[PDB]
RNA sequence: ACCUAUACAUUACCGCUAAAGUAGAUGAUUUAUAUUACUUGUGAUAUAAAUUUUGAAACUUUAGUGAGUAGGAAGGUACAAUGGUAUGCGUAGAAGUGUUUGGCGUAAGCCUGCAUGGAGCUGCCAUUGGUACAGAUCUUGGUGGAUAGUAGCAAAUAAUCG
RNA sequence: AAGAUCAAGGUUAUGAUAUAAAUGUCCCAGUGGGCCACUUUUGGUAAGCAGAACUGGCGCUGUGGGAUGAACCAAACGUAA
RNA sequence: AAGUGCUGAUAGAUUUAUAUGAUUACAGUGCGUUAAUUUUUCGGAAUUAUAUAAUGGCAUAAUUAUCAUUGAUUUUUGUGUUUAUUAUAUGCACUUGUAUGAUUAACAAUGCGAAAGAUUCAGGAUACCUUCGGGACCCGUCUUGAAACACGGACCAAGGAGUCUAACAUAUGUGCAAGUUAUUGGGAUAUAAACCUAAUAGCGUAAUUAACUUGACUAAUAAUGGGAUUAGUUUUUUAGCUA
RNA sequence: AGAGUUAAACAGUACGUGAAACUGCUUAGAGGUUAAGCCCGAUGAACCUGAAUAUCCGUUAUGGAAAAUUCAUCAUUAAAAUUGUAAUAUUUAAAUAAUAUUAUGAGAAUAGUGUGCAUUUUUUCCAUAUAAGGACAUUGUAAUCUAUUAGCAUAUACCAAA
């Protein structure tokens, strides 16, 4: 009369990446061997960070790689990004580093290699630094996405700045009754 | 593409009521077709979620041909992306036979917009329409806006 | 005779009787092939005593006795000679079970090959025959 | 004192959840010994013997729990088609089908034997659906009990010898 | 008064616990006809009646028990010794 | 309250212990320290005779808490005396010794694999028959509740019902990514495919006001700034542990 | 009904194949306890399925019989590969690394010869042996283990009252 083995016992989190990708799982298999065998949390979270859905993995841009350099105690640093690395045109001066990433966009590979940096695969970062020495783990901006805006769509409670789900933006598209004090009510 | 083998409707055979509840059975148009009654039954659902639904914000513009107004925008965030990448580093040089004369108009953007903060390097921007603020930061960078066909 | 596959714990068949579907003995339209009673009136679904047994997982055989024929040999559907040759190393877990679509002339080869390999065949008397 | 629920205790076993390891094999590990180094006793090396080729998108290993309509998700099973494949099967008998053949799986269902048969057919990985029936006062065809005869085949007499 | 900078502090200042919890998305089904009992109660003489409050069941629940039984009692059911 | 000593019966006994994982620990017995007493009186066995540590019991002293002081009890510490008890100083060889965390087997009997052929034994709710007990009311359904004196359904076979499409939201995968989508069309063909792809256009890259309009400032940078909670890393400094 | 024909009339004009419902017959069995139908447990009948080997304290010791020749203890000869290393080219200029080509050294084996190619060895067979011819199956006893039930026999402590 089990008081109470109700819930939750199904939990939460992926053992293994939800991906057919034969490459991706080899990295997981590699870092999974490196986890308990060499202690240290860099192995523990990079294993997890490969599990990650495409959302929660949103593309890290090259100017974000260049602002991290301005950080104290960071000049000798091989920047880790478990992610797609995207080219930012606006950074005039791209600093030297070796950057280790899952994927680097071809325009981003040219501005790293011009710097003159190396674009590196995680398996060669694992060889270099199995102790994660002089890394820096960067995670992308998830707040950017159009989906995040829409959540919380509520009128009443003095909120939202949420974006109504609108196919077309203009006058005669949801400007009227309920957006403004004039046509009855303020949002 | 498609498998009905991945459909769960396949799985729901049989399950007698196929996920469509025994008591209240899914029967053709239970809530009235479409946006009906949006002043009545769905009033909760419209102001929630679409609120500006219904009335007017009237200024009826009979025969807006969207060629007069079209005006696409480039920001002063970006603006240096009109300059080809291997020339972009080439005019950071420092060498002056200058200043940087970018033809915004043939890059198809009618209007140069304000957005702010470019490098101190002087830019002349050849543009039809001006943000006064875009010009203000360009003039601070020591260039100009030369106003353009 | 033929030497049995790898020391099994005695195969508990645990419920033996074909589940038969509720009221197959009432109706020839209702096939003995099990179909679970979903329905609101079911005394079977509420598992009243004396309304048979619904396939519940706990009739489930030990994962060691899983597949074993009681002369040990698990069933491999053997289409021909090359197919037979797979179970040369795997005498002691598998038996060649000649598919019914196979002709006698090939069966004579399969049975002959099977004796060489010393892998059990479950059905030899398959298609034999005082016949051409 | 005794009796006794799927409760309760323990145990084997199913599943689901949990929790941990597993992924140096030109290598590792165990065992015995000869030699050598140090030391009492241990390691190195040589030799001989033995184990180890892991769906590492699983196994080994572990513990706690399971009513269940509506419903949701997860994983299979069957059916027709298609790309590929098994140098697949096949008139020496295919498919189909009857079947106290034998067996497998909790099941969905599978294979096989035997009989019948006569011309074509299937497994696996992906790929698409007019995809699985007991019902719908379902449809269409067939068939029972009623009933080899019960209603009846009786109004206008109704023949009959032959 | 807030933001708040700086320095001081033995033991973190009830008790059991955490089946890990919090958080977001789906705007998801299913539901919008309840029924019964302890207790508390209103209408009604009352009702297997109409209607609340709190809580549990039944609805979705057999099994053992009340001879019997949707609901009461005991108890929540993988398969067996 | 004492494993002081002890008997019966019941059910269970995964044992793939190298699939890719352990077999380790203890004990007995022998070995080579001695003596003395006792019992059997043969083989042996016990107890006593050391050092070390702990513990209880005696006496004494201090603290600290407490019942009240006649006297006790507590927590802590020290000291002296004697005695008992327990652990350490008990290694190596061998061992069918105990356990090694699901430790069923010593030991034995019987059937029997007896070539093909095929005896004999054990075991079974296959179909189905039999014999015994117990349980089993008709499904589907609406309904609070269905075995209902609720409704459909005599019986059986086969058709037979959550789809396709346009447009949409969310989850996810895939491609590329500050861009993307070629397939309107053209080039081409092994042909309604594949391969190539001019040019636009769509959406995104600025929004908001009705619209006119104007323009997110700061900085090359500041992932919005500052601030507070947050990971991960580098990093000052120190401690412990392991190598 | 015989017969002919046909590979088959188990294809003889509902004619390929051949279902279910349903019915007749035959075969088995029973029949007053719910009308009948049903599940489980025990149980009989028909019917079927499963069925193993070497050891006390070990299966090694020993003896005989046959056969082998790169290896057999190993040497030589030939054949090609592997381990490690280097070069020259390519890959990535260059490095490490990898790859193609080439070369060297360490070795191991496939064939040939050789003490022997049964001097002997080794390989392969057979017999005999210690409790015993055994462990598939079912059985006996006893020792244990886990859960448990039910006694036995031994001895105290304290409190009240006495």
């Amino acid at each position: 009369g089990i008081d109470i083995n109700h819930k939750y016992d199904r939990k939460v989190r992926r053992t293994e990446p939800k991906s057919q990708d034969v490459y991706l799982r080899l990295l997981v298999k590699l870092y999974r061997f490196l986890q308990r065998r060499t202690n240290k949390k860099f192995n523990r979270i990079i294993l997890k960070r490969l599990f990650m859905s495409k959302i929660n993995r949103p593309p890290l841009s090259l100017q974000r790689i260049a602002r991290f350099f301005k950080a104290a105690n960071q000049p000798e640093s091989t920047i880790v990004v478990v992610g797609t690395v995207t080219d930012d045109a606006r950074l005039l001066v791209v600093p030297k580093l070796t950057v280790c990433a899952l994927h680097v966009t071809q325009t981003a590979r040219e501005r790293i290699l011009k710097a003159g940096g190396e674009v590196l695969t995680f398996d060669q970062l694992a060889l270099r630094s199995p102790t994660g020495k002089n890394t820096l783990l960067l995670q992308g901006r998830r707040t950017a996405r159009t989906a995040c805006k829409h959540f919380g769509k509520a009128p009443g409670v003095p909120h939202s700045h949420t974006r109504p789900y609108v196919r077309s933006k203009g006058r005669k598209f949801e400007r009227a009754r309920g957006r403004r004090s004039s046509c009855g009510y303020k949002k | 593409m498609s498998n009905i083998k991945r459909k769960k409707t396949r799985k729901l055979r049989g399950h007698v009521s196929h996920g469509h509840g025994r008591i209240g059975k899914h029967r053709k148009h239970p809530g009235g077709r479409g946006n009906a009654g949006g002043m009545h039954h769905h009033r909760i659902n419209f102001d929630k979620y679409h609120p500006g639904y219904f009335g007017k914000v009237g200024m009826r513009n009979f025969h807006l041909r969207r060629q007069h107004k079209f005006r696409p925008e480039i920001n002063l965030d970006k603006l240096w992306s009109l300059v080809g990448a291997e020339k972009f580093a080439e005019l950071e040089k420092e060498k002056s036979t200058k200043a940087p004369v970018i033809d915004l108009v043939k890059f198809g953007y009618y209007k140069l917009l304000g957005r702010g903060h470019l490098p101190a390097r002087p830019v002349i921007v050849k543009a039809k329409y001006f943000s006064k603020k875009a010009e203000d930061k360009i003039k601070k960078a020591g260039g100009v806006c030369l106003l353009s066909a | 005779m033929t030497i049995r596959p790898a020391y099994r714990p005695k195969i508990v068949k645990k419920r033996t009787k074909h589940f038969i579907r509720h009221q197959s003995d009432r109706y020839a339209k209702l096939s003995h092939k099990w179909r679970k009673p979903k329905g609101i009136d079911n005394r079977v679904r509420r598992r009243f005593k004396g309304q048979y047994l619904m396939p519940n997982i706990g009739y489930g055989s030990n994962k060691r006795t899983r597949h074993m024929l009681p002369t040990g040999f698990k069933k491999f559907l053997v289409h021909n000679v090359r197919e037979l040759e797979v179970l040369l190393m795997q005498n002691r877990v598998y038996c060649g079970e000649i598919a019914h679509g196979v002709s006698s002339k090939k069966r004579k080869e399969i049975v002959e090959r099977a004796k060489q390999l010393s892998v059990r065949l479950t059905n030899p008397n398959g298609r034999l025959r005082s016949q051409e």
